[PDB]
């Protein structure tokens, strides 16, 4: 039961990661249209598509992909929030220019 | 959700503000057209006639 569940959840996770990468690409393109070339690889999250291909005798854990001090909420979410704050500061600057 | 509603939404507002900036720049260029090649040119010809 958990193997079928894990296969389904892994497929859903891969789809969600692709959606996140597409959204990051769109945000980077929009920022570059305004002159701010955002590093696409910096915001993108890298997950091995062959992670589930391992034999189940070997463990898979959150710390393997997101060790302590580098999780999505720990660093990536904070980095994206800082990017949003910088975008708001640039919004204020462009409003001042307007 | 944060991107689409807060980050990318802020970027969309920033793009709209940049478009407004470009529109204001175009309006300014039109004012220099009406001013330099216009109201200063009209001033020059009027002063020449006077």
């Amino acid at each position: 039961s958990r193997k079928l569940e894990a296969e389904g959840i892994f497929k859903s996770l891969l789809d969600t990661l692709r959606q996140y990468d597409s959204s990051i690409q769109n945000l980077t393109r929009s920022r570059s249209q305004l002159g701010h070339n955002v590093n696409d690889s910096s915001l993108k999250i890298n997950i091995s598509e062959n992670l589930l291909d391992r034999d189940f005798h070997e463990g898979i854990s959150y710390e393997q992909l997101f060790p302590k001090g580098s999780g999505i909420n720990e660093s990536i979410k904070k980095s994206i929030l800082k990017l949003n704050d910088e975008i708001q500061e640039r919004i204020k600057t462009i409003e001042k220019d307007n | 959700r944060i991107i689409s509603s807060e980050v990318q939404e802020s970027n969309r507002t920033e793009t709209e503000l940049v478009g407004l900036k470009q529109n204001l720049i175009n309006n300014k260029l039109k004012l220099m057209n009406v001013l330099e090649t216009g109201i200063m040119y009209k001033l020059e010809i009027l002063q020449e006639q006077l």
